[PDB]
């Protein structure tokens, strides 16, 4: 069962929720059948540093200290 | 407990909306209202909007026909460009984690409809 | 033979298509009586679910085909750049059939039979498409040119074409798209950036074409601006606009030639100063000429029975068409005088552009008669003076 | 308080298999509303039984 | 009793689709009624009433409005069934009320294409 709340103002059956006070969407169901269908699913890409902490490449540093409080 | 997991989903939906910049109106600001370190909306219209969407899925979620809570972020054509899919298989540890999750999940990534077909949030995003 | 029938379904009406078809067929077979249009009905369903029925060229024949259409309410969508979203492309996007386009195909009046030629052209295109002819062996560039005098409704005929085709060919394509191309907002000229800009809007055209269940019409205004004559122009001072923006469109249009659900419609003003390698890549280059005497009379009629329809000219006198005047043989009579005087205005108002013709009632009811309700032969006199007012005004601006 | 459209916070119903009606939601609105009822006419037989008159009976019986 | 009331709503909706040869006499609830043999329609009306079933498990309900549509789906007729939901003659008495209603009144085109509604034993008709 699939529950397509068109809203947020700017086999398997479908329990869509209409809840109207406007009567002027003119498209819940196709957009409901749009929100229902799976589309080109990008694989979960993985994270990695590209600049690691090199022991042979070391940083800079300025002298002064911040005003403590 | 679902009476507060719905508000956890509230947390989720607005934080997705927030980090995605789906609107330029910066209404969002830190809100620990009733000691919940989560960043909801300041539109009571929309807080009660999530409240009654979850109210009308309350005769509908814990009935366990649920196979995935797909919070779609819609598009200009009202298209599911980013289906933030949450598997319904259920203590702040998850919450921040989910929060963490969402953030680190938006890590790779760059108008929402709450469709309802380990809270393994995964994003089906356009390639 | 065959006759075509089109029926306006209301947007707030939502009955199924086949019920509408059965009801209109029932009305036709009950009545079964020329090219007049029904407006009066006698069935509560059919009233709340129909607006009008019309016959397009008095016979009880039953060689009837029904085309049912829905003129889309909202107007144009806008097309802007992908990353330069400010103003780079700004193309107009009509989702046909569209509201602002109806009645347009009827109002236009010509005398060279452009309508039939330029409609059965697309009909034969579809016939050759469905029969699987060797596209390598018999082909068409899917480009139609219309050129002629300014203000003579050259571009009006293209929107009418698109409307009539998305109406006629319903249930063969769910809908049609009509992309109006602004040939003046694609000349960001510093070292061939416009010749690179044509590419993006044509990729968007490709996007709207691959939706193989939608008939798309690409309407290019001022096709003389995009394709400037490069050869005869002895101006080497034109660095890359006359050579790398015409060659940047002569390819993207030879690329959509392979597809079949696209038609290119172009409106030109200057016959010369256009690339000779584009007056070969157009199937029909039809000339839209200024109205002729019979045409002027028919347009003036259209205006006058329009005014009578809205009760402006309150005392309704039968305006006799030119065919009835020919039948009687120009005999002066107490009702036939008004048509005669109209016809004298027609010869006197000869040579004007259709746009000023469709203006002239406005002025003739503006200055010469302030009456909220007008009797005929004074309004006609107002026209006969306002036309000379237009001649003298044109002479005033040298 | 709730109305359902097996085709006020409204719980429509879709049954995706049937989805020919290109525009569904506007169809769904029409089904809900009330509209002027005709009175339930208290009915009366027109030709009643007068006890002063006696009807007709043929003699024969089935086998 | 809600279950057997839903089966009587089955009896109603579909026999009123009758109240032509694609229909047939068969034993329902110990009376012969001339409905349809359609198994798809049988299980489809069963599904309508058994989705109405949890609705009546809520017990909050006003009407079971079995809208007999016209072919236009824009009601020229209707059949509101305003049972104020909290022996064979009375289980047939309801059917005789509806038969006498369609008696003084009249039916619709053969395929009535009706869409059952609910508003959450007595009835009338908005013609
Ligand atoms: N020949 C005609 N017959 C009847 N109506 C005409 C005719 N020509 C023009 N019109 C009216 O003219 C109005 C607009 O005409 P246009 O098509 O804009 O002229 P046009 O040919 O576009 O001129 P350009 O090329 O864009 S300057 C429409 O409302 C037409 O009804």
């Amino acid at each position: 069962q699939v529950h397509i709340f068109w809203g947020a103002p700017i086999t398997t059956e479908v329990i869509l929720h209409y809840r109207p006070c406007e009567s002027d969407p003119t498209q819940l169901p196709k957009i409901a059948e749009k929100a229902i269908q799976d589309f080109p699913t990008r694989p979960l890409s993985r994270f990695i540093p590209w600049f690691p902490y090199d022991g042979s490449k070391l940083p800079l540093r300025p002298k002064r200290s911040p005003p403590a409080s | 407990v679902a009476d507060v997991l719905c508000e956890f989903l509230e947390v989720a939906v607005h934080l997705i909306l927030y980090v995605r910049e789906v609107y330029p109106v910066g209404i969002f600001q830190k809100r620990k209202k009733y000691n919940v370190p989560v960043q909801m909306s300041c539109h009571p219209e929309l807080n009660q909007y999530i409240q009654d969407t979850l109210h009308c899925v309350k005769p509908l979620l814990e009935k366990n026909d649920v196979e995935k809570v797909v919070v779609v972020i819609l598009d200009k054509e009202h298209r599911p460009v980013e289906k933030f899919v949450f598997e319904i298989t259920q203590v702040e540890q998850l919450l921040r984690a989910f929060i963490l999750k969402i953030s680190v999940c938006d890590a790779v990534l760059d108008t929402f409809t709450v469709l309802v077909h380990k809270m393994q949030l995964y994003v089906e995003e356009r390639a | 033979p065959t006759v075509h029938v089109e029926v306006h379904q209301r947007g707030s009406s939502t009955a199924k298509k086949e019920d509408i078809n059965l009801s209109v067929r029932k009305l036709l077979n009950r009545h079964n009586i020329g090219d007049y249009t029904w407006t009066e009905f006698d069935e509560p369903f059919l009233t709340r679910n129909v607006q009008s029925v019309s016959i397009i060229d008095d016979l009880s024949a039953c060689t009837v085909a029904l085309h049912i259409f829905q003129l889309n309410e909202d107007g144009p969508s806008s097309e802007n750049l992908e990353e330069e979203t400010e103003n780079i492309i700004a193309a107009n996007h009509w989702v046909l059939p569209a509201a602002e386009f109806h009645g347009l195909w009827d109002s236009l009046v010509y005398d060279v039979e452009v309508k039939s030629h330029l409609l059965d052209y697309v009909m034969t295109t579809l016939l050759f498409s469905d029969k699987n002819v060797n596209s390598n062996l018999i082909t068409w560039n899917r480009v139609v040119l219309l050129h002629g005098p300014p203000g003579t409704g050259k571009t009006s005929l293209c929107k009418a074409l698109a409307q009539k085709l998305t109406i006629r060919l319903s249930s063969r394509y769910r809908y049609g798209q009509l992309i109006e191309i602004n040939s003046h907002s694609l000349f960001s000229k510093w070292f061939s950036e416009s010749g690179k800009l044509v590419t993006k809007m044509f990729q968007k055209i490709q996007d709207l074409i691959d939706d193989k269940d939608a008939l798309v019409f690409v309407l290019i205004d001022q096709v003389e601006s995009l394709t400037a004559a490069r050869n005869a122009c002895r101006a080497g001072t034109e660095p890359s606009d006359a050579i790398r923006v015409v060659n940047a469109v002569l390819t993207q249009i030879d690329q959509i030639k392979r597809h079949s659900n696209v038609v290119i419609l172009t409106t030109s003003n200057i016959t010369e100063k256009i690339d000779v390698a584009f007056v070969d890549r157009a199937d029909i280059k039809q000339y839209i000429g200024p109205p002729s005497a019979a045409a002027i009379f028919k347009i003036y009629l259209s205006c006058l029975e329009e005014l009578m329809k809205c009760q402006i000219i309150y005392p309704r006198q039968q305006l006799l068409t030119l065919r009835e005047l020919e039948m009687i043989g120009f005999i002066e009579n107490n009702v036939s005088k008004l048509s005669l005087l109209l016809n004298d205005i027609s010869r006197k108002s000869e040579g004007l552009s259709g746009r000023v013709l469709r203006k002239l009632p406005f002025l003739a009811h503006a200055l010469y008669v302030q009456a909220p309700t007008v009797t005929i032969e004074g309004f006609l006199q107002a026209l006969s003076l306002a036309v000379d007012k237009q001649f003298e005004e044109r002479k005033k601006l040298a």
